C-alpha cells in the first residue's frame, strides 16, 4: 500500500483507539 | 641458553609466528603473574589451546632485528617490556579479548595496547573480528530492518506523544 | 584466587567421612569445625561416591564455619581399586611388580578436565604416567 | 477503519517503504 | 558476492519473508 | 527473487564480506 495512507491512518486514527492500537503493536512483537 | 644460534632460533621461530601468523598482541608485563600462564592457558583448556604462544621476547635486538619477515613501524613497538602474542592457527578473535578482559581485571598491565601487526600500525584497540561466529550479532543488526526499527520510532509517539 | 588465606589436606578414604581415630582434633584447628567436616562434604560425596581420597581448599575468614571448593582426587591411589595390589610401593624397584599399559589408567587421565596443566589432551597423559610409576610399575605402551 | 487487520495485513512496507515513512513521519511528528 | 542494492532491495520480501532469512539464518539451533 | 538463494549466498560465506556488507547497511536505510 501507498506509504501516506499508512502514515494518515496511524497518525489520525482518533486516540482512545489510536493508544489502544499502536501500543498493541508494541506489545505483539519486540 | 647458548649464543647466536639459539637466537637466530628463537627470533626465526617467534617471528614465523608473526610471518604465518592470524593475529598479535603487544602487552607490557610488569607485576605479571604465573596466574597469568594460568589464565591464558586456561582460557586454553576449553576455549583456547596450544594454537597459542606469548613468549617474552622483547629481548628486542634478538626480536625486532629478527624480522625480515616484514614487520614494520614495529620500531616504536618495541619500547620497554612487551610480552608478543601470535596465533598459528584458529580465528584471530578471541585473544585480543582475552588480554583486553585480563588486564582490566588489574592483570599486570597492557602497555596501554599499543598494537600489533595485521592491520600492521600503531595504537588503538578495536572491536574488529571479536565478532565472528556471532552473526546473530547480525540478525540484530538488521535490526529487523521494517519491523523493529518501525517498533522503536513509528511507534514511539503513542507511548511518547500525548502531553 | 589471589595468594593464600588458609587450607589444608589430611585425609584417608571417603569410604569413611569425617573419621575420629585417623584425624580428630588434627583434621583441622583453625576455625574449622570437628563436626561441622560431616555436611558440606557428604552433600556432594554421597551425591557421587566413596571410598576415594578427596583433598580441598579450606577457606576461612572472620566467620565461623568454612566454606571448601572440592576438585579431583589424587592419582596414585587409584591404583588400588583398578591396577592391581592394596598397597603401593613395596620393594618398588629392586623387582617388576606390577604392570600396566597404554589402554589402562586413559580414561583416569580423562576424569579432570577441569584438573590438569595442559591444553594438550595428549600431552597430559605423561603427566599421569609417572603416577603410575611412583611404586615402580612398568608400562606397556 | 481498520488497526490490527491492516497491520497484520500490512506486515510489508519494504524498507524502502519503510525508512521512507518514519522520514515522513518525521515530517509531521519529531 | 556483492549484489548490494539488488540484494538489499529484495526487501520488497516485506517483514514476515525477513522473520524467515533471520530464522533460517540460525535454525536447527538453541 | 528467490529468499533461499539469498540467505545460501549469505550463510557459509567469510566474514570480513560480511562486515564490509554491515557497514554499509548502516548507512543505505534507517
Amino acid at each position: 500500500s501507498i506509504t501516506k495512507d499508512q502514515i494518515i491512518e496511524a497518525v489520525a486514527a482518533m486516540s482512545v483507539m489510536d493508544v489502544v492500537e499502536l501500543i498493541s503493536a508494541m506489545e505483539e512483537k519486540f | 641458553m647458548a649464543l647466536n644460534l639459539q637466537d637466530k632460533q628463537a627470533i626465526v621461530a617467534e617471528v614465523s609466528e608473526v610471518a604465518k601468523g592470524a593475529l598479535s598482541a603487544v602487552v607490557a608485563d610488569s607485576r605479571g603473574v604465573t596466574v597469568d600462564k594460568m589464565t591464558e592457558l586456561r582460557k586454553a583448556g576449553r576455549e583456547a589451546g596450544v594454537y597459542m604462544r606469548v613468549v617474552r621476547n622483547t629481548l628486542l635486538r634478538r626480536a625486532v632485528e629478527g624480522t625480515p619477515f616484514e614487520c614494520l613501524k614495529d620500531a616504536f613497538v618495541g619500547p620497554t617490556l612487551i610480552a608478543y602474542s601470535m596465533e598459528h592457527p584458529g580465528a584471530a578473535a578471541r585473544l585480543f579479548k582475552e588480554f583486553a578482559k585480563a588486564n582490566a581485571k588489574f592483570e599486570v598491565k597492557a602497555a596501554a595496547f599499543e598494537g600489533e601487526l595485521i592491520p600492521a600500525s600503531q595504537i588503538d584497540r578495536l572491536a574488529t573480528l571479536p565478532t565472528y561466529e556471532e552473526a546473530i550479532a547480525r540478525l540484530m543488526a538488521t535490526m529487523k530492518e521494517a519491523s523493529a526499527g518501525k517498533l522503536v520510532r513509528t511507534l514511539a509517539a503513542v507511548r511518547d506523544a500525548k502531553e | 584466587a589471589k595468594k593464600v588465606q588458609a587450607y589444608v589436606k589430611l585425609q584417608v578414604a571417603a569410604g569413611m567421612a569425617n573419621p575420629s581415630p585417623p584425624v580428630g582434633p588434627a583434621l583441622g584447628q583453625q576455625g574449622v569445625n570437628i563436626m561441622e567436616f560431616c555436611k558440606a562434604f557428604n552433600a556432594k560425596t554421597d551425591s557421587i561416591e566413596k571410598g576415594l581420597p578427596i583433598p580441598v581448599v579450606i577457606t576461612v575468614y572472620a566467620d565461623r564455619s568454612f566454606t571448601f571448593v572440592t576438585k579431583t582426587p589424587p592419582a596414585a591411589v587409584l591404583l588400588k581399586k583398578a591396577a592391581g595390589i592394596k598397597s603401593g610401593s613395596g620393594k618398588p624397584n629392586k623387582d617388576k611388580v606390577g604392570k600396566i599399559s597404554r589402554a589402562q589408567l586413559q580414561e583416569i587421565a580423562q576424569t579432570k578436565a577441569a584438573d590438569m596443566t595442559g591444553a594438550d589432551i595428549e600431552a597430559m597423559t605423561r603427566s599421569i604416567e609417572g603416577t603410575a610409576r611412583s611404586m615402580g610399575l612398568v608400562v606397556e605402551d
